[PDB]
C-alpha cells in the first residue's frame, strides 16, 4: 500500500546508507593493508640492491 | 442525544508518529485506547525520552 511504500522506501534507504557505510570501512581497511604491503615490497627491494652492491664489491676486491 | 462516537485508526512512520502526535494534541477532541494484545509490542518508549 501507499503507507507500506513510505516506510519501506524511506528505512530502506536509511539501510541503503548504512552499507554505504560499511563499504567506505571496508575501503579504508583494504587502503592502508594495500600502503603497508608495497611499502615491504619498496623495502624489500632497497635491502636487496643494497646486498647486490656489497657483493660487486667483494667480488672487485677478490 | 450521545454522539454516535466513531473509532480512529491511524498509523506510519516514529518521527511522524510524535509529529502527528503533537498535531492531534493541539486539536485535542480525541480519546486514547491502549490497543495491546495482538501482533504488536507494548511500545517501551525510548531511553533518552525516558530521560
Amino acid at each position: 500500500s501507499k503507507l507500506e511504500a513510505i516506510l519501506s522506501q524511506e528505512v530502506e534507504a536509511e539501510i541503503q546508507a548504512l552499507l554505504q557505510e560499511a563499504e567506505a570501512k571496508a575501503e579504508a581497511v583494504k587502503r592502508e593493508a594495500e600502503e603497508k604491503a608495497k611499502a615491504l615490497l619498496q623495502a624489500r627491494e632497497r635491502a636487496l640492491e643494497a646486498q647486490y652492491r656489497a657483493a660487486l664489491r667483494r667480488a672487485e676486491s677478490a | 442525544m450521545i454522539a454516535p462516537m466513531e473509532k480512529l485508526v491511524l498509523a506510519g512512520p516514529k518521527g511522524r508518529a510524535k509529529e502527528l502526535l503533537q498535531s492531534l494534541q493541539q486539536a485535542g477532541v480525541v480519546h486514547l485506547e491502549t490497543l495491546r494484545p495482538e501482533a504488536l509490542s507494548a511500545y517501551q518508549l525510548s531511553p533518552e525520552e525516558r530521560a
